[PDB]
């Protein structure tokens, strides 16, 4: 049993830093003043950070958190698609027409 | 059988033993929470060193080697580990920051092992790790682990061989200066290792690194005794200028105010046309840590010096009076070699101009004028006499000089001409080089070659006229 | 002390099992990331959001624009 | 302790002031004998580690300069004390089965004290070429018992015959060498295949992440060269997870350092005895430290064998050492005809250089520097011991009193000649 404990301790501590895998690091900044980005200060959004941190919680189960991740993902896709579809068509048409009228 | 210690102090003697230890050591540097588990690691290492009867000396060495292998970004945990282990001199800790104690205290066994490992530069494998090992020793040599002189007195190049190399360099330089050498252009083109050693390792390299890592008092105390050492290599002057420039920068910004003008160092945003609309984005860079002291930005990423608290022991100036008081220590050491770093000339001269302008109205202006006269006479002008085709620095020094009575300017110029060109070696070398070059150009002035000879003569006369 | 070790086997055992659980969770966490990264790739490579509205897109995007979409598989890169 | 300090303080009053030495040490020995159990010994040692600098002066009544000792192995003070403490060390080593961690801590404290007392150079402070037997890492005859069985047998055979005694496996009859070679080859093959799988997993993860993060931004153009591990973002900035991990490490550490569990094995033992545990240890693909230990062992022993075969100068020293302790031996020490020499110096340069370094020169270029530095340092230490550790005989401890320097803080004066020179 002691041998098992020692080997598993090495496996665990090996698995945090070295064998780790992290996010994709898609970057977008709102502030206009900033022009140079460190590319390492990028953090995930609080909504994602809480959902992730609930994994290593003492009493939580994995399946429910996986479901919550699925729901978050679907919400993100839906909101992004809705905003893009709204922004493209009507805004482009109105901007073009108003620009032409203003030039005339 | 009766009086031997029965311990195994060569790696192949107790293989299993050292195996475990060194493997464990790697673990400590690959552990995210390694910082809060120092005590567990020390207890593990003691348990192991007990089981298979490893030695204390060899095990200290094994720790030092595979630690120096990770020193860059491991130094925090490394120093905490050694700080809590009982191989740390706790009742006689060395100081290394007080002239009266540069040779008292430390852990002399670590001193033996270090002074040993620093003199092995004969094989080919250690020539690529000497840098990291010297950096680890330079880190240890300022937290009081070992006193300085215990390391200085015992590294390879003895003081006598150093002095001999110094005399050889002095004579060769003086001869090549006074006599000079004819550079063959078309001459005869038709008819009808120990120097590298002294320069690259041992005492000189230790001095350069002790200077880079912000420990100025050992090297000040050494160069106070043997000034000629500055002839061995140029890099000492550059690094001393680095620490002095960091010392002076915050005083310099408080005057000649550039802080209000600091808010213009920004980069252009990457602009791109997508779907027929403009879109701006910021540029993305990443940060790397290296052993080279000067920062840079190589086309996508920025490099920085790793040991980011090297400037902990130094306090910048608060008033020009402190600038005088510390000039008398650092600049009197750097000597006539200040010219190797032009930017310092510009900074000090602009500080002078602003200090003289600040009290144009007051009655005591002549006091400050006299004091800056003396300063420029003793510290700056000999330096500017050394420059090489660099007009703007001389333009700055003269922009400061403009405030004096012309009698004083003639005094300084004539003294520099008569008494300080001779009787000082590097100044003499530079004057002789400039003079020979001026005559060489003067022999080749024509109505047809003026288009470029005029520019060259203008640069040469503007840089080092008198 | 070497004779009686049946009485000290439980506690260690406990820790062992506890450690195992921790690893599990951490492993799970990594697996989780390996899905979301993948989904993000989905958004980059062209458009694949061929989702069904079911009166939801009318609620979110707007009833007025819903006409032009009635007459999604839209890019979201 | 108060009496032991009193005898130090009352030295000047004694009739023969030097005679305090043999007195002081004497008392010390007695009390070292009376301590009940290693618990009490560890509770008492910080004293003897506080007042070391009092031991180093054998007879002089004035303190010694820090770093110089005037004790010798055969002098009147140590003549019996070193013999006695070596007896105690030997007895503590002889247990080997019923050793609580307290015992190993005690033996370490003692060996470090004695090694610090005598200088590095004394004739009895560096061993004279005794290659340590009894290196086994088994579970002390507890829990001691397909592919697992053959792997265990092969590892046991090569470990014993090559690493337990490099000397013998250096002077063989050309049957022994080829035997250990035919036993070794597949072992290294399998272990290196496993390490390849390991680094392949790492590189696949990093490459996929980098390709995505590059194709997801405007002008990123990631740097594929660097691969040093870094803590993930969603952990480098959290605080709940860090507190939880610290609570767990504290719980485990409290389990460890408790008087109920002082009979454990070290954190890196391999236990050649229990076959299935050995198999689970070496071939796991997630815990690679055991393979690093094995590679390090092979590299050390092969370094020694190569130097032995080729140098023909250390061979004389080892022959002399083997002879002096036992004038009757059987190893050739001269018979290196060339058919043997060839096979040996070939197997060495094969495993130590052709495979190991060639492997860890492309992948993990930090273990590379580690093994190279350790091998070179071991060679240097061997050749330094050969001459009798004369390189540490000269050290030049400075004894001056350094005064604070004086800085000229005055400026020169100006002559009567207002202008430059008399004429103007």
């Amino acid at each position: 049993t002691f041998e098992h404990l020692n080997r598993d301790t090495l496996r665990y501590i090996n698995l945090l830093k070295r064998l780790s895998v992290d996010l994709a690091k898609q970057v977008e900044v709102s502030d206009p003043s900033v022009t140079v980005y460190e590319m390492d200060k990028w953090v995930p959004s609080e909504k994602l950070q809480g959902i992730l941190e609930q994994y290593c919680a003492p009493d939580t189960d994995i399946r429910g958190v996986d479901a919550q991740i699925k729901n978050y993902l679907d919400q993100i896709k839906m909101a992004r698609a809705k905003f893009g579809l709204e922004n493209k068509y009507s805004l482009k048409e109105r901007l073009s027409t108003l620009t032409k009228e203003l030039n005339h | 059988s009766k009086y031997e210690l029965k311990k195994y102090n060569l790696l192949v003697e107790n293989s299993v033993g050292y195996g475990q230890l060194v493997a464990l050591l790697i673990l400590a540097y690959y552990d995210p929470d390694n910082f809060s588990k120092v005590s567990a690691y020390l207890k593990e290492i003691y348990h192991i060193m007990g089981k298979y009867s490893l030695d204390s000396i060899r095990t200290l060495d094994v720790i030092l080697n595979v630690s120096s292998q990770f020193i860059t970004e491991g130094y925090k945990f490394f120093i905490a580990l050694l700080r809590k282990s009982d191989s740390w001199p706790s009742s006689h800790v060395a100081n290394n920051s007080n002239y009266s104690s540069l040779n008292e205290g430390g852990n002399m066994i670590a001193a033996n092992i270090i002074s040993f490992n620093l003199s092995q530069y004969n094989e080919e494998v250690d020539k690529e790790n000497y840098e990291r090992y010297m950096d680890m020793c330079c880190i240890l040599l300022k937290n009081g682990f070992v006193n300085f002189y215990s390391i200085w007195d015992n590294v390879k190049p003895e003081m006598e061989f150093l002095q001999e190399y110094i005399q050889n360099l002095e004579t060769e330089l003086e001869e090549e200066s006074t006599k000079g050498v004819e550079n063959p252009l078309a001459m005869a083109a038709a008819l009808s290792k120990t120097q590298q050693d002294i320069l690259l390792f041992g005492k000189i390299k230790l001095l350069e690194r002790l200077l880079i890592h912000g420990c100025v008092i050992p090297v000040i105390h050494v160069l106070k005794q043997y000034p000629k050492v500055l002839y061995v290599s140029e890099s000492l002057s550059r690094y001393l200028g680095r620490v002095f420039e960091y010392l002076l920068n915050p005083l310099y910004t408080s005057m000649t105010s550039s802080g209000e003008s600091k808010d213009m160092a920004t980069a252009l945003m990457i602009t791109r046309i997508d779907n027929g609309i403009l879109a701006h984005k910021p540029r993305l860079i990443h940060k790397y840590k290296t052993h080279e002291p000067f920062e840079s930005l190589e086309l996508n990423s920025s490099y920085v010096f790793y040991y980011s608290e090297w400037n902990s022991n130094l306090t910048p100036f608060a008033s020009v009076n402190d600038l005088f008081e510390n000039s008398h220590i650092y600049l009197s050491i750097i000597g006539p070699y200040l010219g190797r770093i032009p930017t310092l000339l510009s900074k000090i001269s602009r500080i002078g101009v602003a200090d003289i302008q600040k009290n144009h109205g007051s009655e005591s202006l002549h006091v400050t004028i006299d004091k800056w006269i003396d300063y420029v006479r003793k510290f700056i002008f000999p330096a500017t006499s050394l420059l090489q085709n660099n007009p703007i620095a001389t333009s700055e020094v003269y922009e400061l000089m403009k405030f004096f009575p012309f009698e004083k300017r003639y005094f300084i110029y004539n003294e520099m001409m008569t008494k300080l060109s001779q009787d000082i070696l590097p100044l003499k070398v530079s004057f002789n080089k400039a003079e020979r070059e001026a005559k060489s150009i003067l022999k080749a002035l024509s109505i047809d070659t003026i288009a470029k000879e005029s520019r060259r003569f203008a640069k040469l006369i503007s840089t080092n006229p008198l | 002390k070497l004779e009686n070790l049946k009485d000290k086997l439980p506690d260690i055992k406990s820790i062992h099992s506890k450690l195992l659980l921790r690893i599990g969770k951490l492993q799970g966490l990594y697996d989780s990331v390996q899905v979301i990264n993948r989904e993000v790739e989905g958004l980059s490579e062209g458009r694949t959001s061929l989702v069904v509205t079911r009166a939801e897109w009318e609620k979110e995007l707007g009833t007025d624009l819903v006409k032009f979409l009635i007459e999604i598989y839209d890019d979201f890169s | 302790c108060i009496g032991l300090d009193f005898v130090y303080n009352s030295r000047f009053n004694r009739s023969n002031p030097a005679s305090w030495g043999n007195t002081f040490f004497e008392l010390f020995s007695t009390i070292i004998d009376l301590l009940n159990s290693p618990s009490t010994f560890l509770k008492f040692w910080p004293y003897a580690e506080s007042r070391i600098e009092w031991f180093k002066m054998n007879t002089s009544v004035e303190p010694v300069s820090l770093g110089e000792s005037n004790l010798i192995s055969y002098k009147q003070p140590l003549y019996e004390k070193l013999r006695h403490w070596n007896d105690i060390l030997a007895k503590l080593e002889n247990n080997d089965i019923l050793n609580t961690v307290k015992h190993y801590n005690m033996k370490y404290k003692l060996e470090n004290f004695l090694s610090e007392l005598l200088p590095i150079n004394e004739e009895s402070n560096f061993n004279r070429s005794a290659s340590i037997s009894a290196l086994q890492e088994s579970d002390n005859e507890w829990n001691r018992s397909s592919s697992d069985v053959i792997f265990a047998a092969d590892y046991n055979f090569v470990f014993y015959h090559l690493i337990i005694c490099p000397i013998e496996f250096a002077f063989s009859d050309l049957e022994y060498k080829n035997d250990v070679d035919r036993s070794l080859s597949p072992l290294l093959d399998a272990i290196l295949e496993i390490e390849e799988n390991f680094y392949s997993k790492i590189k696949m993860n990093n490459r996929t992440r980098y390709s995505l993060e590059e194709a997801l931004n405007t002008e990123y153009y990631a740097n594929y060269d660097v691969m040093t591990p870094k803590l993930p973002v969603y952990m480098k900035h959290s605080n709940a997870m860090k507190m939880d991990r610290n609570e767990f490490w504290a719980n485990l550490q409290n389990i460890k350092e408790s008087d109920d569990y002082t009979l454990r094995p070290t954190i890196m033992d391999i236990s050649l005895s229990n076959t299935t545990c050995l198999y689970k240890q070496l071939t796991q693909e997630d815990d690679d430290y055991y393979r690093k230990q094995f590679i390090l062992q092979l590299c050390f022993t092969t370094n020694l064998i190569r130097n032995l075969i080729s140098s023909d100068e250390t061979r004389n020293f080892y022959k002399s050492c083997y002879l002096r302790e036992n004038p009757l031996s059987d190893i050739d020490f001269e018979n290196l005809d060339e058919v043997n020499k060839k096979r040996g110096l070939n197997l060495c340069s094969y495993i130590c250089d052709n495979r190991v370094l060639k492997f860890y020169k492309i992948k993990d270029p930090d273990f590379y520097r580690v093994i190279r530095k350790l091998m070179s340092s071991d060679e240097k230490f061997t050749t330094a011991k050969i001459d009798g550790f004369k390189e540490f005989q000269n050290f030049r401890i400075s004894k001056e009193k350094i005064p604070p320097p004086a800085f000229d803080e005055t400026f020169k004066k100006f002559t009567f000649i207002k202008m430059g020179n008399k004429l103007i």
